[PDB]
RNA sequence: AGCAUUUGUCUAAAAUACUUCCAUUAAUCAAGAACGAAAGUUAAGGGAGUGAAGACGAUCAGAUACCGUCGUAAUCUUAACCAUAAACUAUGCCGACUAGGUGUUGGAUGAAGUGCUUCCUUCAGUACCUUAUGAGAAAUCAAAGUCUUUGGGUUCUGGGG
RNA sequence: AGUCUGGUGCCAGCAGCCGCGGUAAUUCCAGCUCCAAUAGCGUAUAUUAAAAUUGUUGCAGUUAAAACGCUCGUAGUUGA
């Protein structure tokens, strides 16, 4: 069985930006999906995408750029202080400087330098760059 | 960057620096203390310092 | 010095229409002249040497009735000092006539890295701008960013290699048999290869293309 | 280009949107003559109305009427 | 630092050694449909080629620019 | 697929397969166990 | 017996030059290869001669492979000078 | 216009063969229920006008490399070759030409037009490896791997071949200086075909 | 594990089709359990052929062997046990994603040969060929892929000889 | 950092390891020279790194060590 829908999301994603294939039909939508697809798309790593309905959860097709090196999904969902932060980034991502590492926070998902700049820890989702 | 200990101690090390004269007036990030290096910090010995000012003639000598 | 260059991205090296190297770079094409490489690097009336260095020459024996038959073997290490580095193998029957065939097959190999910095514009570029790996057999490189209070953090085979390419410090991890001496090597040119493939914000910009110097001197090269 | 590709109707049950290919069907029974709704893919054997006699035949298929009757589809 | 090409159909970056990587150059004409002198030009990554998708990504584009009239 | 556990509360079967899996090594095995102090003939002393 | 790569490729190489001259006589071949070629043994001269002879000879049943040749050119100037159902329906598809 | 889509037409070159494969599958019109492809034309037309723009625009036409392989293609190439600027290669393949420097017989061209991708295959190859991009005359049953532009066509009609090659001559020389678009060309189709 | 004569009776099974019902009931699972080739054991039948044992005749320097002739036990049914096998796709199981073509066994949908037959489309089984700017230590693998760009869930296992 | 000089001659010995020593020993025994660290430098035993060879991060299990014979299933872990 599927369990956690992100995961599968984010690889079928990757998938098709690594084989170069423009756009790409994600099966099982969501409310966390649609979060992080818009999240995404607020810092411009991916371009528009239409929800389509069904009554059974819908499915989202995304238009790719041709610009996403990796993307993919931590599991389980860790814990993580903000104290912590610096120490997760340094590991996960790329770079120092470029990417992005994504977080479910009290005030909403959103990527690291946003939460140091809030406050609040949480739990990590992904990341992508 | 703002962050309170980190400005108080970035600073208190970065005066320190400037102290010892491991870095001159126009420098004044923590990037030139990064660019710190080894004949910059041995320059900054009393026998070096000696041999420059004159005194004796010879490092060997000072 | 100056020969007969054999095809016509060589004659235009020869003449001077093509300004330096970048140009070649930047449309791909195939270096099949060594004399072109060296053109651009001669080590006088020029910003920076090409240097040279043997990092091991291996025997290796086919194995007859009558029988040995030992060749040598010899991995040679180009670079700049300052964006390109090389690695080069050749085997052949003979010492001098292998490392002489090695110089060229790392001349022709020459690559651009791409380099960048850890923090800020506050210095010039100084470490490989992300984490980038390569891969040969068994053994598995990976290069690391690194800030300046740092030097080249790696296996005396990788310090001299990256050294070579022009990049100051950077932090090293590998994993595998790096006791296999050329596969390490290969490795760790593929993993510098890699680096100017990347694409990165910097990079994330729609541009222009240029002609292509078979189009953009396609006259000089047809009243030959 | 997956979005809004028309001539997907072909594909399984299972497509872009889940439409079904079973549809109700007014049926009438040759000299007889009562109209009677009917089910395309019938399970269990299917009657006129005034005198019991056979309509559909079921099978594990679209269901195969029988030789007479005329069938309007009975879709709005 | 040079800046390498991004592929027009994948856009995505060139490779510096790749040789699989072209750029196809394609001709405008004047009113009467004779050759003009000036060019529109695509670059098509070695990847698309060698997987061979090229004439369908290359449709696409050309599309794209209001050349090929068809589309796919 | 990854065939070790992952789970959020999965810290048990984590610690308790390395806890056994431990005792497989060679050097481990030499370390832990009684028999050193019995077969050595220094009883673990340097020098006699 | 046969004739070797050196033998082979002089024969050729005669004809190339001196097509002209050469002829379906042997000893005017002989001559000829006396007058133009450089070889210094009377067995290889004869050699050389009996093989371009034989090549001569060999023409005139086409090319053989190698030599160009102005009977060649002559030659190519000699050798110069309702429908199916769904094809109809894509016709008139088309339009 | 219409004149070079019927003189096409009348040529067998919309009977492509059978074993449809997916590439092409976008191209085909219809299998004839015989077991062969009835290939859309209109569409080579069109593509066949682009490859002509391209051919064009390389302002060095001795750069430009006719290559095939078959006996019956080999005049249609060669009178290819003598009415445009164009050198053709044809015979045997010499399986070395592209990637060696230092070989006598050599070429470092700038554009390629293939006859059968499936044929001549090793050049195609070959032309990939120092970025050569390869316009291409293409079948059922062709590969596209390392083809730009593809020219739907049967490629093993002989009369087929000479027709497509014919068409492709008069457009680039129609682009070209040498006939405005009113008049005919001189050359028969005829003059193209095998004896 | 294994299963090939005929018909009957009792049973299960899977796929398909389904504008049929229930509404998370699930996934993998230490413990424990069911079944578990072949040989072997215990007991009754049964006993043709085959045939460890054994007996001879040969072959060989020698032959307790290969080869030959004969030949108990076992092989077969019933009723118990045994619990292992290179019990082998040497590939844990569930789940998504990738790439073509050639087939094939089982359904269902449309169209075209003489209601039936065929072909098309499509599911579910199931192999093969080519292809991997995928992977691998290579052999090779459409999974051994989607991996230092390392995290979809999980049981079990290994750590020089 | 020594294809330097003598003695020994499979012996004596060295040698963590690979190996060296059977009459030119670049390894022994010396001498000479050279080299590393230096008022400190060797040796042993334990212990951490090196070890992503205990692996959460972060291993391997077709063939190298390793998928339970097969399935059901309670605890466990995981759950549109």
């Amino acid at each position: 069985v599927r369990m956690s829908v992100l995961a599968d999301c984010l690889k079928t994603i990757n998938n098709a930006e690594k084989r170069g294939r423009r756009q790409v039909l994600i099966r099982p939508s969501s409310k966390v999906v649609i979060k992080f697809l818009q999240y995404m798309q607020k810092k411009g790593y991916i371009g528009s995408f239409e929800i389509v309905d069904d009554h059974r959860s819908g499915k989202i097709v995304v238009n790719l750029l041709g610009r996403i090196n990796k993307c993919a999904v931590i599991s389980p969902r860790y814990d993580v202080k903000l104290d912590e932060i610096e120490k997760i980034i340094t590991s996960i991502l790329p770079s120092r400087l470029f990417g992005h590492l994504i977080l479910t926070t009290p005030y909403g998902i959103m990527d690291h330098e946003e939460a140091r700049r809030k406050h609040t820890g949480g739990k990590v989702l992904g990341f992508f760059f | 960057e703002k962050s309170s200990k980190r400005i108080f101690q970035g600073e208190a090390l970065l005066r320190r620096m400037v102290r010892q004269g491991l870095l001159g007036e126009n420098e004044e990030k923590l990037d030139y203390v990064l660019g710190l290096t080894l004949p910059k910090l041995l320059e900054r010995r009393l026998q070096t310092k000696v041999f420059k000012l004159g005194l004796a003639k010879s490092v060997h000598h000072a | 010095k100056n020969w007969v260059p054999v095809t016509k991205l060589g004659r235009l090296v020869k003449e001077g229409k093509i300004v330096s190297i970048e140009e070649i770079y930047l449309h791909s094409l195939p270096i099949k002249e060594y004399q072109i490489i060296d053109y651009f690097f001669q080590p006088n009336e020029c910003s920076h040497p090409l240097k040279d260095d043997v990092v091991k020459i291996m025997p290796v024996q086919k194995q007859t009735r009558a029988g040995q038959r030992t060749r040598f073997k010899a991995f040679v290490a180009i670079g700049d000092g300052n964006g390109h580095c090389g690695l080069g193998v050749k085997c052949a029957k003979e010492v001098a006539t292998a490392i002489r065939g090695a110089i060229i097959s790392a001349k022709l190999s020459l690559i651009p890295v791409r380099r960048g910095y850890w923090g800020n514009k506050i210095g010039d570029p100084h470490t490989v701008p992300m984490k980038v790996s390569g891969k040969c057999g068994s053994v598995r490189i990976r290069l690391v960013p690194a800030p300046r209070g740092t030097q080249i953090v790696g296996a005396p085979t990788t310090k001299k290699m990256l050294n070579f390419a022009g990049i100051k410090d950077c932090f090293s991890s590998s994993c595998g048999k790096t006791k296999t001496k050329g596969n390490f090597l290969r490795a760790i040119f593929n993993a510098l290869s890699k680096t100017y493939g990347y694409l990165t914000p910097d990079l994330w910009k729609v541009t222009n293309f240029d002609k292509s110097p078979y189009e953009e001197w396609s006259d000089f090269l047809e009243t030959y | 280009n997956p979005d809004p590709v028309e001539e997907s109707k072909k594909h399984k049950l299972k497509r872009l949107i889940p439409t079904p290919n079973s549809y109700f069907m007014d049926v009438k029974c040759p000299g007889c003559l009562q109209i009677t709704t009917l089910f395309s893919h019938a399970q269990n054997v299917v009657l006129c109305g005034s005198c019991n006699i056979m309509l559909c035949q079921p099978t594990g298929g679209k269901c195969k009427l029988t030789e007479g009757c005329s069938f309007r589809k009975k879709i709005e | 630092i040079y800046i390498p090409r991004k592929c027009s159909a994948t856009s995505r970056l060139i490779p510096a050694k790749e040789h699989g990587a072209v750029q196809i150059n394609v001709g405008m004409v004047d009113a009467n449909g004779v050759y003009n002198g000036k060019t529109e030009t695509f670059a098509i990554s070695g990847h698309v080629r060698q997987n061979g998708e090229s004439d369908a990504c290359l449709n696409r584009l050309m599309y794209e620019k209001k050349l090929l009239s068809f589309q796919n | 697929g990854s065939g070790k556990p992952s789970g959020l509360r999965a810290a048990r079967k984590l610690r308790i397969r390395r806890r056994t899996q431990r005792w497989a090594d060679k050097s481990y095995k030499k370390s832990h166990l009684g028999t050193r102090w019995k077969s050595n003939p220094f009883r673990g002393s340097s020098h006699a | 017996r046969v004739r070797t790569k050196t033998i082979k490729r002089a024969a050729r190489q005669i004809v190339e030059k001196y097509y002209a001259k050469l002829t379906l006589d042997f000893q005017i071949n002989k001559k000829i290869t006396e007058e133009v070629a450089i070889i210094p043994s009377k067995r290889m001269k004869n050699k050389v001669a009996g093989f371009v002879t034989h090549l001569m000879k060999r023409i005139q049943k086409g090319p053989v492979r190698g030599i160009s040749l102005k009977l060649q050119e002559e030659e190519r100037e000699r050798r110069l000078d309702y429908v199916e159902p769904d094809t109809l329906r894509m016709i008139k598809s088309l339009g | 216009k219409e004149e070079s889509i019927a003189k096409m037409l009348i040529c067998k070159v919309h009977i492509g063969t059978k074993n449809l494969e997916n590439k092409m599958k976008r191209y085909v019109y219809t299998r004839a229920k015989d077991g062969v492809h009835i290939i859309n034309l209109a569409k080579t037309y069109e593509k066949l006008q682009l490859a002509a723009r391209i051919i064009v625009a390389i302002s060095n036409p001795a750069d430009v490399v006719v290559v095939s392989a078959r006996p019956f293609g080999s005049r249609a190439v060669l009178k290819f070759a003598q009415y445009t600027g164009a050198q053709a290669i044809a015979g045997r393949w010499t399986p070395g030409m592209l990637t060696n420097q230092i070989i006598q017989k050599f070429t470092e061209p700038r554009l390629l037009i293939v006859t059968d991708p499936r044929t001549d295959a090793q050049s195609v190859k070959e032309s990939a490896y120092a970025n050569i991009p390869v316009i291409a005359l293409c079948d059922s049953d062709s590969p596209l791997e390392h083809v730009d532009i593809a020219i739907p066509c049967n490629n093993k009609g002989k009369e087929s071949i000479a027709l497509m090659y014919w068409l492709l001559a008069q457009e680039v020389l129609y682009l070209k200086g040498v006939i405005p678009r009113s008049e005919p060309w001189n050359v028969m189709v005829d003059m193209f075909l095998w004896r």
